[PDB]
RNA sequence: UUAAUUGGAUUCAACGCCGGGAACCUCACCGGGGGCGACGGCAGGAUGAAGGCCAGGCUGAAGGUCUUGCCGGACGCGCCGAG
């Protein structure tokens, strides 16, 4: 019942090079990889790494939304924002070439109430 | 630098020459004030006239120019007064050290005192 | 060809596999069970009953009854 | 040992004016010239919205454009090239001349 | 304030404690890191014993 | 340097990177043939253009 | 309905209309972070005003602020007018 991505366990995955991991993400990652990492996303992958070295033990958020999950940051919680507060996230072995945005909604799912006045022809 | 420190009396040429001579190159020439800028004028040589004032408390930024007197040829002179001496050369404040490099028709006063000052001590 | 297979690149094995019936259905299952494990926006979006392909649902999409004011 | 002469302009009459001019002073001397050929129009159209804001009735206006041209050959002889190198053209006139 | 010390100057000898930045001539002053050589305007990795 | 964040990013494609040259409105803008002037001012400056309205 | 779902137009003569096919920009909305006062004058200021930085904190990221200490020389939003 263990975890594989093309065959391969999590272990294997996290010795493997960026270029390597390329080819078995889809397209769009493969692209997005291949074009290199944008400077924040940098800075945010310079604090992961810092934070498994087992230094920085505080909070990290981010406005880092098209960042891609990759299997070093599985095991940490990372807060995303949504465009007026960070929300937990906590990183699964399924996660592995989602973006964090899609991990953190932008707006609250509707109930309705009761049609107004002009909601009908002869409402108005 | 400072009243406090016996160098020699108040020579009423020295003050003739080391104040009634910058007026007429003020018009003609450049002016750095302050010791921090000038230590670095005296040290590197820049300044042309050395001009220091008896008004810094205490000898903690005066004791860099005597000292370094004997370095350089640095011609040098003193002011009796601090409230005119911007008014001389710069601006209306109390000024410490107005250095002046190649003042225009200034010369013939300016190296018959510096004579002076060299046979009287060094 | 590897092409034309309707589960190239299989999320398990790695290989490229087809499949029939009853096995299809219970992959396509898999398939979005994982999405709403994971809470990612698709899952919620399978989960409401709502287009998950980025549409637009003020006009169309409608399927209920008029409500009155 | 031909020379050809390109001209363009949003006036017809100061083109038709130009050509003569040079055709008069290949007349003037023994040089057979290749009479003025008239190029196709260019025509420049452009329509836009009347109307500042959007209320009413959308109309439009279509604003033209037209520039007109003529290619003339010559053969290159300088009896016959330092009389038409020294004549000026209406300010509205592109003239250009190449050696071919 | 004013902060013009820690030059060690006698009655009538100077040298100064902090070097100048080789890039410049002397006059400029560096920090007092200890670790390193801060230079205030350009930088270094030297590792100052 | 504070004059650094009052300073605009050089854009090079989007409705953001083309200005109107006679009133600096963005969006309707004419890009035929080199013009850059918006729809509102094209109107009437047209005649001094060179422009006319025959049919 | 929402943190916000920016605003105009409602018979013909509003509703693929505002040349309105908005990922950034556009943008006017929402959450958060910074910056700006020619000219007259007040406290002030070379015994140096205002302004600018290597490194590491705070931070989404930032000499923005801070800590560590360097820089440069003449104007001056801590104040009232005024723009
Ligand atoms: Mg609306
Ligand atoms: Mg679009
Ligand atoms: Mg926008
Ligand atoms: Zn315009």
């Amino acid at each position: 019942k263990e975890f594989r991505y093309r065959g391969y366990t999590l272990e294997q995955l996290m010795n493997m090079s960026l270029e390597e991991l390329a080819k078995l993400l889809p397209a769009r990652q493969r692209r997005s990889l291949k074009r290199g990492l944008t400077p924040e996303q940098k800075k945010l992958l310079r604090k992961i790494r810092l934070a498994k070295k087992g230094k920085y033990n505080k909070p990290i958020r981010t406005h880092c939304r098209d960042m891609i999950v990759l299997p070093e940051m599985v095991g940490l919680t990372i807060y995303v924002h949504n465009g007026k507060e960070f929300v937990p996230v906590e990183i699964k072995p399924e996660m592995i070439g989602h973006y964090l945005g899609e991990f953190a909604p932008t707006r609250k799912r509707v109930q309705h109430g009761a049609p107004g006045i002009g909601a009908t022809r002869s409402s108005m | 630098a400072k009243p406090s420190y016996v160098k020699f009396e108040v020579p009423k040429e020295l003050a003739e020459k080391a104040l009634q001579a910058v007026e007429i190159a003020r018009d003609t020439g450049k002016i750095r004030k302050g010791t921090n800028e000038t230590t670095k004028a005296v040290e590197r040589g820049q300044a042309k006239l050395v001009i220091i004032a008896e008004d810094v408390d205490p000898e903690e930024i005066v004791a860099h120019l005597p000292p370094l007197c004997e370095e350089k040829e640095i011609p040098y002179i003193y002011v009796p007064s601090k409230k005119e001496l911007g008014a001389a050369a710069g601006i209306e404040v109390a000024a410490a050290s107005v250095a002046i490099i190649e003042p225009g028709k200034a010369r013939d006063l300016v190296e018959e005192i510096a004579m002076k000052v060299r046979e009287l001590m060094k | 060809p590897r092409w034309a297979v309707n589960r190239p690149k299989d999320y398990e094995t790695g290989r490229d596999l087809h499949l029939i019936t009853a096995k299809l259905d219970m992959a396509i299952r898999e398939d979005i069970m994982r999405l709403r494990r994971i809470r990612a926006y698709r899952g919620i979006r399978h989960e409401l009953g709502l287009p998950v392909r980025g549409q637009r649902t003020r006009s169309n999409f409608r399927r209920g009854q008029t409500v009155g004011v | 040992q031909k020379a050809r002469i390109k001209l363009a302009s949003t006036n017809v009459r100061s083109l038709e004016e130009v050509a003569n001019q040079i055709k008069q002073i290949a007349e003037r001397t023994g040089v057979r010239m290749s009479g003025p050929i008239p190029l196709p129009t260019k025509r420049i159209r452009i329509v836009t919205r009347k109307s500042p804001d959007g209320e009413g009735s959308a109309t439009f206006d279509r604003w033209e454009l037209r520039i007109h041209k003529r290619l003339i050959d010559i053969e290159a002889d300088e009896r016959a090239m330092r009389q038409i190198m020294r004549i000026r053209v209406p300010e509205d006139v592109t003239i250009e001349i190449e050696l071919i | 304030g004013q902060k013009w010390k820690l030059y060690i100057v006698k009655d009538g000898k100077v040298i100064r404690k902090n070097k100048f930045c080789p890039r410049c001539g002397p006059g400029v002053f560096m920090a007092d890191h200890g670790d390193r050589w801060a230079c205030g305007r350009c930088g270094y990795t030297e590792w100052k014993k | 340097a504070k004059a650094d964040y009052n300073k605009r990013k050089p854009r090079k494609f989007g409705k953001g990177a083309r200005r109107c040259i006679r009133c600096g409105q963005y969006g309707p803008i004419i890009r035929i043939h080199g013009l850059m002037l918006c729809r509102h001012c094209f109107r009437e400056v047209a005649p001094k253009l060179g422009f006319r309205k025959y049919e």
